[PDB]
């Protein structure tokens, strides 16, 4: 407890910079994204 | 005052050593003075 009272705001400011850091994971690099990717180029590629 | 419900069903208890664990001083718990639960006690 005595960690997390002294380190709020440090948790706070992290916590921030990881959230607002997902908004650049959808890159062809990502491999959720890629999966993503993956599953309509199939769904597109049955029709074709 | 206080007691200690189960967390499945609603009975008021009192609180005793068997329901409560020992924990470190939080800003955010309830100082009490005048009625003290014997765990509590001295
Ligand atoms: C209980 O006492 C602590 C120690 O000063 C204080 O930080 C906290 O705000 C108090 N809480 C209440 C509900 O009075």
């Amino acid at each position: 407890q005595q960690v997390l009272s002294e380190n709020q705001k440090q948790i706070d400011k992290k916590f921030n910079q990881a959230l607002n850091a997902m908004q650049t994971g959808f890159t062809t690099t990502n491999l959720a994204f890629s999966k993503v990717q993956d599953a309509v180029n199939a769904n597109a590629q049955a029709l074709a | 005052e206080w007691y200690y419900t189960g967390s499945s069903y609603y009975n008021p208890e009192p609180i005793s050593m068997a329901n409560t664990r020992y924990v470190s001083q939080d800003t955010k718990f309830e100082n009490l003075t005048t009625n003290i639960p014997p765990p509590l006690l001295n």
